[PDB]
């Protein structure tokens, strides 16, 4: 065998950068760190608190509350009226979610339990089901059009609101129910099935998910909402990441006029309570809250940056008097 | 009663025909034959016995048995995940990577062994001689060999070119020994198989011992021309042997292959497995068990979660009756899915792949790589690399391992003035001194490199005669054989030190041109003078002096003897002025390390000589005890010898050797010399080794063996020496087996024998291992093992086995790691060592440079592997809390596959192969940085669990940083992530941040590549997943909370470790990081220096610089015609 090439790479000798740990290179990071992480925690955290949000809880578990009648629904339909004040007037659009408590959506059996490519609109996958979707897979003799727990268990409540002003007559609140899934959902993952115009016969030979009590056809009046495309359909259909979780509901938008989109006041909540979940101490909310530059409310966050900032201005501390009492 | 000349063999029928290969090939021989092929195998994988073999050496590794049972489980339909025809090719891909490495090995060995195949040695295969490789060769063909021409197995020599069929070979690869040995052949065969048509004729029978391990002796039988010539092992040569000073030798093949006497000392080949590969099986271990542990106890927190919560949720409802026990039970084995990435695929493909990258840093190395020989360094097994790194002891050779195998005459006491000094004229005038001319010598040439010339115009002078006779002695009492085939006066000296007198005589004027077998012709200074032989006094062992009695031309005779000073001080005559002088100078030379023969001569009248003739012819003729009677007409004439001088032979070592010792010292690597060669010879080298110094007091084997009886008599722990003393052993291995004790009531005796022979092993061993330096000589190549062998066993160290030539082979293969000395025509140690180089000196780079960074590197890839891992898998756990213990992953199915092969591959492989803690100049200077690889200190299985309660650690933030943004509002819009994908998304780019900032911290050499892998894999990540999208990450990473998020959870996890990291380097800064601080201001480095005096006075002679390789025997020949054309 001859000499061996003298490369830079096979002589270990390759052009390379020695960092150490220097004191002059560890204490300033911890330091600018500190002086940024404390503007941030103080930022977030005052712009979290500016947000006005209020949490109604119309489970009805608990008796003396105007909804533990429709914790045994005798008769099916079922109506609590909630009533709850704003102390200050909301701004800007307005967001309304419903929040389910100790649901666990993030189950893997339940997870699991959907058809992706049925969901797609894709005609082959309408009429057999997966197997992930196995026991809504079919009810009598056809197949279920949304299989799956995900979808069968949709949120099925139907919140509405009430201004009462001075004549105390109940004012209906405007409440948007399009544009709250993903974009991307409604125009890409989720899409209706080819074939045909109306609905009614795509869905040909398909039946109803067990405890739906309407089949996909008419989830809404528009062609644009019904079907897999629904809206309320999707943003359920995004499995929550964690228990506690809460999902859009509706957009109140800002008003035309100057004036606040929900002026302070007296207001009623009128539920038609049809979703049981105090079977598994499950809690039903009402959240609205107000559109903010710096997401949504995360008090959180600003908790954690102070935190983060102080300990790491006070390690630097700590670390530059050792470097000096080793110097 | 042990002898200290002698090599212990002992203590450790057969047919052959002559060109005809038939009979001997029969069927009863044959077994299923009985006699092997001259070929040799050293490979391990023939043709298919590669499956069977690689993957039980494969499965040696406890992932291999971990993946193994996860592809058994995933193959289960109710609780399988995967398709089952997609989870075992990952298993045969990375078994393939493995299989291919062990096989590019194996391809360079089975080569390898094709050049010892192919040494073209001619043989009888037709009516004349045909030339046939080595591997051609079957028991019972004729062959020829010529001058240098290693033997190619075990021969009975039949004639040769010499007279008498005299053969010398040279056994410097069979033992340590470095002169040549003459081996005759049967008379009969002698004068009828000369002529080269009688050899293909010639059909003869030998009934000799069937194939063993006793090279020193032979016993067999020729039946030819009806009658029985028995044999002995002065008429065979051995495979290792070199034929020299022979035109050519005709031999006939007794053994080949393996059953050659030498091939049969050959160790048995084990498979070497380093440290951390046993330290990561048990790690796979421990990790086994948590894995189960914590399946077990998410199994059981499942099951006590669908007995409340789950069987009252409605929307949880699947068809199927199953009871919470059950279920639990079944999520057993779906977190075993879950969490079986806690100890991922490719640990050992990047294992496989880091040390096949470093063992190639030590085949380009050019500071391993011999110019003069064109010999290049090379792991040939690229499976021990981060061992070289924890070496404990290193056993060495001698014989051209630790020396050139060239001896010089460099100094000569004469009168009292010591002769060899840098000096010219008549008085020293400075240091640089031109070599001296010897073109006025007409015979001498310029290979004597000798700086000193007042000696040369004292020889020219005359002024003082005794100089003359000085180097006329030199000349006149070897018994070398001289060649003048064609003018050129070559010498063929047996003895070494023989060859460097009578060539240093030459040269200074006094060649010896002649010999006859009754007179000697030396010509003096440009004078043909032809002296008269009267008696050879041979040399032996025990006599440790050769003398000649000699007639000069004006019919005076004369006796001169060169001996060891101690033998010839007790018959000096009692009037010896230069007595005190001389002994001052072998005092002298002996501190230099230097080889001292004293040099004298007594005056014999004819009537005294002619009363001791018939006495000395009385003890040649008489047969019986010729020997012995010998002996003592020996002692009779040499009562009275005149001193004339002393001479000082240099064993030339290898470059490096004194320096490389040195320098492992620092690094606290003990090195003992296990050399098959005289005691005086291997007591010198380790005096010229600076192994031994004047410091040091040496003990013997008797001496070792009465503190060994001490303790043995005591009991029936405590140091054998002072602790603050300096000591080494000279063990001969005829002492070794003394002290060692390896010289129904049937079976119950036995344990007290070898619970005897366990207690004096361990004994010996915490002797040997308090000695500074220990030297053992005359050992066989199976005691070169044994002694690997117990400091192995009862020291429990990392041994490192370096030599060259056969004997070498036994202690390379059961050393841990063992080198090889390639370069030179032998290549038997090459074939069966793991390393390879041609320099001693080398061994700097590969322990200093090559090991201590292998140790380093594999660590910090091992630090880091068991981080990365449970950082990711852990997830899984923590957010089983907060999905009913549903074994969901917290992650996207394709991240999972990914992460282990794609995110977080390549920036530890480009760690494993390129870091550097400090420069290979800054870490050969300060070979003190080492010792953290002796103690085991990088990789504990303390700093195991340190690593995985940092992933455990990382684990929790990573998972609960998100979550505690995200149990709030985070991002509430339409577009609002707070769905689980978007919490997948979360924690896996915080992940691959957090991962890929911490093998930043670590890394500390950041070449190109480890900065490009260490980004690249960052923005892959961030770009490869954006081709899957379905569109969760469009979104996800889109919202200032989901920035602000990954942006504190990578903060959190990487500060703290990057405080920690500070505080230990401030506070208890390890031998690296001492360097580095002062790196700049490191200037003095001093070159390794001799010790240029250790002169001293008050004792006459306190140590005996005697040596002299040289054999009996040769005499005889010279006084009969045996060796005279
Ligand atoms: C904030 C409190 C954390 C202190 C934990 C207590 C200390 C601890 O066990 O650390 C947990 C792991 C350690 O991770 P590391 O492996 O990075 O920590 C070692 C560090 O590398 C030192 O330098 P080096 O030798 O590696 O170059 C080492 O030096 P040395 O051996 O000379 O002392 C020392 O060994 P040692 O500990 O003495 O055996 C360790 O601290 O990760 C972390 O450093 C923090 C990760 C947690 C992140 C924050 C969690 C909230
Ligand atoms: C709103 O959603 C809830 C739950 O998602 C629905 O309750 C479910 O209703 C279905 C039938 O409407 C029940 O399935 C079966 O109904 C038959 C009667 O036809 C009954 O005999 C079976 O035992 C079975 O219950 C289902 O059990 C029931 N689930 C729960 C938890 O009560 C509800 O009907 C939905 N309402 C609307 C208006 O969409
Ligand atoms: C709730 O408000 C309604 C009118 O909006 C009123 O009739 C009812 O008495 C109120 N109930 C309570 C408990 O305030
Ligand atoms: C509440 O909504 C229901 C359904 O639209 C309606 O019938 C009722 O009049 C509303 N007002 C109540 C319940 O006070
Ligand atoms: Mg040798």
């Amino acid at each position: 065998t001859r000499r061996p090439d003298n490369t830079a790479f096979k002589q270990q000798r390759l052009p390379a950068w020695q960092p150490i740990l220097t004191a002059g290179t560890v204490l300033p990071i911890f330091f600018i760190i500190g002086l940024i992480f404390i503007p941030i925690g103080i930022g977030i955290f005052v712009t979290s608190n500016n947000i006005r949000e209020i949490e109604i809880d119309y489970t009805g578990t608990e008796p003396s509350s105007p909804c533990n009648k429709c914790l045994s629904p005798d008769v099916t339909p079922c109506f609590c009226t909630i009533n709850f004040t704003l102390e200050k007037s909301f701004e800007g659009n307005v967001f309304m979610y419903y929040g389910l408590s100790n649901f666990y959506q993030n189950h893997r059996r339940y997870v699991k339990s959907r058809d992706d490519s049925q969901l797609n609109g894709d005609s082959s996958a309408l009429l057999n089901p997966s197997k992930e979707c196995e026991p809504y897979r079919r009810n009598e003799d056809k197949p279920i059009a949304p299989c799956g727990a995900i979808a069968n268990s949709m949120f099925n409540d139907t919140l509405e609101l009430f201004l009462i002003g001075n004549d105390s007559y109940p004012i209906p609140i405007a409440l948007k129910k399009k544009g709250i899934a993903w974009w991307t959902d409604k125009n890409v993952k989720f899409r209706n099935p080819p074939g045909g115009d109306n609905l009614e016969e795509r869905f040909k030979g398909t039946t109803k998910p067990v405890n739906w009590l309407k089949p996909v056809y008419m989830l809404d009046s528009d062609p644009d909402n019904n079907g897999f495309i629904n809206e309320d359909f999707i943003v359920w259909m995004r499995t929550a990441a964690l228990p506690t979780f809460r999902k859009l509901y509706r957009l109140i938008e800002r008003k035309s006029d100057l004036h606040p989109t929900l002026p302070a006041g007296r207001y009623s909540l009128n539920v038609t309570y049809n979703y049981p979940v105090h079977y598994f101490d499950g809690r039903k909310r009402m959240i609205l809250s107000t559109i903010s530059w710096m997401g949504g409310k995360n008090p959180f966050l600003g908790i954690a940056y102070i935190a983060v900032g102080s300990i790491s201005f006070l390690l630097g501390v700590v670390l530059l008097v050792i470097n000096h009492k080793y110097r | 009663q042990p002898n200290d000349e002698v090599v212990p063999y002992s203590d450790d029928t057969w047919q052959v025909k002559a060109n005809d290969r038939k009979y001997h090939e029969q069927p009863h021989f044959m077994n299923t034959s009985k006699y092997a092929n001259n070929a040799i195998k050293t490979y391990k994988y023939n043709a298919f016995t590669f499956i069977p073999m690689n993957l039980f050496e494969q499965f040696k590794r406890a992932a291999n048995l971990y993946f193994l049972a996860l592809l058994i489980l995933q193959a289960v339909p109710q609780i399988s995940t995967l398709a089952w025809y997609t989870t075992l090719v990952p298993l045969l891909v990375v078994l393939g990577v493995t299989a291919i490495k062990d096989l590019v090995d194996d391809v360079a060995r089975h080569k390898m062994d094709k050049e010892i195949n192919n040494r073209t040695c001619e043989v009888i295969k037709d009516g004349r001689f045909k030339v046939a490789k080595w591997k051609e060769i079957q028991v019972g063909d004729v062959i020829r060999l010529k001058k240098n021409d290693f033997v190619p197995a075990d021969i009975l020599l039949l004639s040769s070119s010499e007279p008498n069929s005299l053969c010398y070979v040279e056994t410097a690869e069979l033992d340590g020994e470095t002169n040549l040995k003459f081996k005759m052949s049967l008379e009969i065969t002698d004068q009828y198989l000369q002529r080269e048509d009688t050899l293909a004729t010639f059909d003869g029978f030998i009934e000799c011992e069937e194939p063993n391990n006793r090279l020193d002796k032979f016993t067999g039988t020729l039946f030819w021309r009806n009658t029985s010539f028995p044999l002995d092992a002065d008429k065979i040569l051995l495979r290792g042997c070199v034929i020299r000073n022979t035109d050519f030798c005709h031999g006939l093949v007794i053994f080949a292959g393996a059953d050659t006497k030498i091939m049969k000392n050959s160790g048995k080949t084990r498979f070497k497995r380093t440290k951390i590969d046993y330290l990561m099986n048990y790690m796979v271990y421990t990790i086994f068990v948590v894995l189960i542990l914590l399946s077990a106890g998410l199994a059981i927190g499942h099951a006590y979660w669908e007995a409340q919560v789950g069987n009252s949720s409605w929307y949880l409802y699947d068809g199927e009756d199953d009871t919470p026990s059950y279920r639990g039970f079944l999520i057993f084995w779906g977190y075993i899915i879950v969490l079986n990435t806690m100890v991922p695929i490719s640990l050992y493909v990047s294992v496989e792949v880091i040390r096949l990258g470093q063992s190639h840093f030590i085949n380009w190395d050019l500071q391993m790589y011999y110019a003069e020989k064109d010999t290049p360094a090379k792991a040939r097994t690229t499976t021990l690399n981060e061992q070289l790194g924890q070496i404990h002891y290193i056993f060495s050779d001698k014989t051209g391992t630790l020396t050139q195998n060239i001896m010089t005459f460099k100094k000569c006491c004469i009168n009292g003035q010591i002769y060899g000094d840098h000096r010219d004229a008549s008085q020293h005038n400075h240091n640089k001194i031109e070599q001296v001319d010897f073109s006025w010598n007409t015979y001498a040439d310029g290979k004597l490199a000798f700086y000193d010339h007042y000696l040369i115009e004292q020889i020219q002078s005359g002024k003082e005669p005794e100089v003359r006779q000085f180097f006329f002695l030199l000349a006149v009492c070897h018994t070398v054989m001289v060649d003048r085939t064609d003018g050129q006066l070559n010498y063929q000296a047996a003895s070494p030190d023989e060859g460097a007198l009578v060539n240093a005589a030459r040269n200074f004027g006094f060649a010896f041109l002649a010999r006859t077998q009754n007179t000697i012709t030396i010509s003096e200074l440009g004078t043909e003078r032809t002296y008269n032989v009267l008696a050879i006094l041979d040399f032996n062992s025990d006599r440790k002096r050769m003398s000649i009695i000699v007639r000069t031309p004006e019919g005076n005779i004369k006796l001169y003897c060169k001996g060891a000073d101690t033998v010839i001080y007790e018959r000096l005559h009692r009037m010896n002025p230069t007595k005190q002088e001389t002994q001052d100078a072998l005092d002298i030379f002996a501190n230099e390390t230097l080889r001292t023969l004293c040099l004298c001569y007594k005056e014999i009248e004819e009537k005294e000589f002619t009363e001791w003739n018939k006495k000395f012819m009385a003890a040649s003729v008489a047969s019986t005890n010729r020997d012995e009677a010998l002996d003592k007409v020996y002692e009779e004439i040499e009562k009275d010898l005149i001193l004339l001088g002393a001479t000082a032979i240099e064993d030339k070592l290898q470059d490096g050797v004194p320096e490389t010792i040195s320098k492992l010292a620092k690094a606290d690597i003990k090195i003992w010399v296990l050399t098959g060669d005289k005691k005086e010879t291997a007591e010198n080298i380790g005096f010229a080794c600076e192994l031994l110094t004047e410091d040091t007091t040496i003990c013997y084997g008797e001496d070792i063996n009465s503190l060994l009886h001490a303790r043995m008599e005591n009991q029936r722990q405590e140091s054998f020496f002072p602790p603050g003393g300096n000591r080494a052993l000279i063990i001969t291995g005829s002492w070794l087996n003394e002290i060692l004790l390896e010289k129904r009531m049937r079976t119950q005796s036995k344990r007290r024998l070898e619970a005897k022979k366990e207690q004096r092993q361990k004994n010996f061993v915490d002797l040997a291992c308090e000695c500074s330096a220990v030297i053992c000589c005359r050992v066989t190549p199976k005691q070169k093992a044994m002694v690997v062998d117990l400091v192995k066993r009862y020291k429990k160290a990392i041994t490192l086995a370096i030599g060259d030539g056969a004997n070498d082979v036994n202690m390379i293969k059961t050393a841990h790691i063992g080198v090889g000395i390639s370069g030179q025509e032998g290549m038997q140690a090459v074939m069966s060592s793991d390393y390879s180089f041609a320099q001693f000196r080398y061994l700097q780079r590969l322990l200093l440079v090559h090991g201590r960074w292998s140790y380093i590197r594999m660590c910090k890839f091992l630090r880091y592997f068991f981080y990365k891992n449970f950082a990711f898998t852990l997830v899984h756990f923590w957010y089983s809390f907060f999905n009913g213990y549903s074994a969901q992953t917290a992650y996207e199915d394709w991240f999972i596959t990914l992460y282990n092969v794609l995110y977080t591959s390549l920036p530890v492989l480009l760690m494993g192969l390129l870091d550097q803690d400090v420069s290979d100049k800054l870490s050969l200077r300060f070979p003190g940085l080492y010792i953290v690889g002796q103690r085991d200190l990088l990789f504990n299985y303390k700093r195991f669990f340190v690593s995985l309660l940092h992933g455990v650690l990382t684990s929790m933030i990573l998972f609960f940083i998100p979550l505690g943004a995200y149990l709030q509002t985070v991002g509430q819009d339409g577009e609002a992530p707070s769905d689980y994908q978007s919490f997948a998304v979360t924690i896996a780019s915080a992940l691959v941040i957090t991962v890929n900032f911490q093998i930043g911290l670590d890394t500390s050499y950041w070449t190109f590549v480890n900065a490009f892998s260490i980004f690249g894999s960052i923005a892959l990540y961030f770009g490869i997943m954006f081709d899957f999208h379905t569109g969760t990450a469009s979104n996800a990473l889109r919202q200032p909370y989901i920035w602000l998020t990954i942006i504190l959870t990578v903060a959190v996890c990487l500060l703290p470790v990057v405080a920690i990291r500070f505080l230990s380097m401030t506070i208890w800064p390890s031998e690296s990081d001492k360097i580095q601080k002062h790196r700049k201001r490191l200037k003095a480095e001093e070159q390794w220096q001799r010790r240029q005096q250790v002169f001293r006075r008050g004792v006459s002679t306190r140590r005996s610089a005697y040596a002299f390789s040289h054999q009996r025997g040769y005499a005889d020949l010279i006084s009969s015609g045996r060796s005279i054309r």
